[PDB]
């Protein structure tokens, strides 16, 4: 194990180095794992907080081992090399080398030894899915996470099992996105926060296709398998919010509209909006919504459509930037809100589909 | 800017 | 006029408002577009006081003269953000600029057009047409190696030359020099000016590819350019361009021949071990054979070694790779010709089937 | 990095 060595094709490294960079301030967290052992050669790549490991078989004589090498670096050589080319590495002192035809490369190296290692856990729940759900649910309320909010648990998105589903929730206590798919199995009941980081790496590893999402959660871990990849993230601590608490009680002002007339409408009265405040007006009629916007320089914009209502005349205020995160999360054909008053929050949804609903908190304008 | 009841 | 007012058709507004808006990016009112109707003609203009850039739009429905300046990222997201096919109807209303259409409205804050800049009055010295394809291949051939902010003024540009029946565009920046040259066929007299690096940007990204072919206007202090419904005009920079005739190595006595895409990939291999601010790489030549060698300060080392033809003296020289990289780019041709005299001169590098462009290349020391 | 003899 002390003459690490392998020889590998350009085509089965790629992907893989790809991959494992996705979580990449200190020396060792810039460079990628090497591991050599019985046909396997396996990458890690880490930020401390979550991990990538890609498994590539060996088919060529290859002898043990373990090194780090600048990911970067050897990425971007790999890649450089011409379609088609064999890869030979090999370790030599404290230097990795990396031969391709009459191409040499002598990388700096950092010990094995030092490579940080997430702490060892217990799987608690574990599941299979499609990766085009697991891409469903994150895309639907991605957008509605805090960034660096002082509620900690807010810079993240609630992973929830609940009979036969599957739930996503983000909010940043202005707005929220809940989203749920059945999934096949019945599951034991669980909630837990991945970070914000985490949840755009899993995102990043869903390639579209077929291989299906094994997910094992722990209480302070989650872990996904897809294909020849296994991603492993620590968990936030706090007690997110519930989204039944959160969702309009008995909304009794219904609209129905085109979801890209309504989206084209907010982005154009938007263009006048104060660039700080992003303050819209909505005003509800009969089988009318007129939304206006102005900025301090008084400049204005007014939109004039029609919809389906037959509610109540309200006006209510909204930061558009929230309002058209929605609508274009929705990619439907036709969308209702959910209305109570000037005061309260709007429920948004695909007025075809229940799976995911948006709650949008008003401003006083 | 109003905050959702959470 | 006092009261402006003219309806147009979206897909009539929107590639015009696009490519006045180019200028753009300190005085208020270069923020804003100069709009003009007058008898059929809307006019557009955009400036950032060294260049402007016009566009006409035939206005086919009733209209009204005047002119006014408006915000120019809101007008054009406005007529963007309108449905395809929509009729825009603008007019002002006393210091207001009123954009309508369907059941949408929005109302921009002007500011007076006797307050918009114009260029002075000028006269051209030579005229001449050629197709916006050459004109691309002349800017695209050289821009890459205008200087940037360089305190000889006149290196951050590009020189447009006309000399017999041809129109050349170089560009340098101390360190490289590029060259290129094409057929007018029309016999021109000789003129040598400079167009600032802004302008030359301006109007490469002018030039739509199509068929309509450009119209070039060069005074002594300006230059103007005519394509389609658009006229680009540009002050001149003031400042005497260095000779590419005496830049260009004398008798370089080793001549090296390799193919493109091999030669760009090895040093761009290679570049991945140099150093991150010198990216300096050595090159070595012998019979028939090219050695590439990078390092760093963390004493990582890439080496490549490529087949070429090659039968002159063993040498050993030093390149910033980003220059050679540059170069090879810019080519876009199966096999290159490296014209070589020793470590411490230029490089002239070219196409090994054209002489139509050149590049020099002054090296690093080793 | 040399100068060219511009």
């Amino acid at each position: 194990g002390s003459h690490m060595k392998f020889t590998v094709e350009r085509e089965h490294l790629l992907k893989p180095l790809q991959q494992v960079s996705g979580p990449l301030t200190l020396p060792i967290l810039g460079n990628l794992l090497l591991q050599v052992a019985d046909g396997t050669l396996s990458l890690t790549g880490t930020d401390l907080e979550m991990e990538m490991v890609a498994r590539v078989a060996l088919v060529q004589p290859h002898e043990p081992g373990a090194t780090t090498v600048p990911a970067r670096k050897f990425f971007d050589i790999c890649r450089g090399l011409p379609e088609g080319a064999e890869i030979a590495v090999q370790l030599e002192g404290e230097r990795m080398l990396v031969r391709s035809g009459r191409s040499r490369f002598s990388l700096s190296t950092l010990p094995a030894a030092d490579f940080p290692n997430l702490d060892d856990w217990q799987s608690e729940v574990e599941f299979t899915l499609p990766q085009a759900t697991m891409k469903r649910l994150i895309e639907a309320t991605q957008f509605s996470m805090a960034h660096q909010d002082v509620r900690y648990y807010l810079n993240g998105m609630l992973f929830e099992t609940e009979g036969e589903e599957l739930r996503t929730v983000a909010t940043d206590g202005h707005r929220l996105a809940v989203c749920s798919m059945p999934i096949g199995q019945s599951l034991p009941s669980h909630s837990v926060i991945v970070p914000r980081k985490g949840v755009i790496e899993l995102m990043r590893m869903l390639d579209g296709g077929d291989n299906p999402l094994r997910v094992q959660i722990g209480s302070n871990n989650i872990r996904a398998h897809v294909g020849d990849f296994i991603f492993t993230s620590k968990l936030v601590d706090g007690r997110f919010p519930d989204y039944r608490r959160v969702l309009p009680k008995n909304p009794d002002k219904h609209l129905e509209a085109g979801c890209d007339l309504l989206k084209q409408a907010f982005a154009r009265a938007a263009i006048l909006s104060n660039e700080k405040f992003r303050g819209v007006r909505l005003y509800v009629s009969e089988n009318q919504l007129k939304i206006t916007a102005n900025n301090p320089e008084q400049e204005e914009a007014e939109e004039i459509l029609d919809v389906t209502y037959s509610g109540a005349e309200m006006e209510i205020g909204f930061n558009v930037s929230y309002v058209l995160d929605v609508l274009n999360a929705l990619k439907c054909e036709n969308v209702r809100m959910m209305l109570t008053d000037s005061v309260s929050s709007v429920q948004i949804e695909d007025a075809a589909s229940q799976s995911a609903a948006y709650v949008v908190m008003p401003m006083r304008l | 800017q109003a905050d959702l009841p959470l």
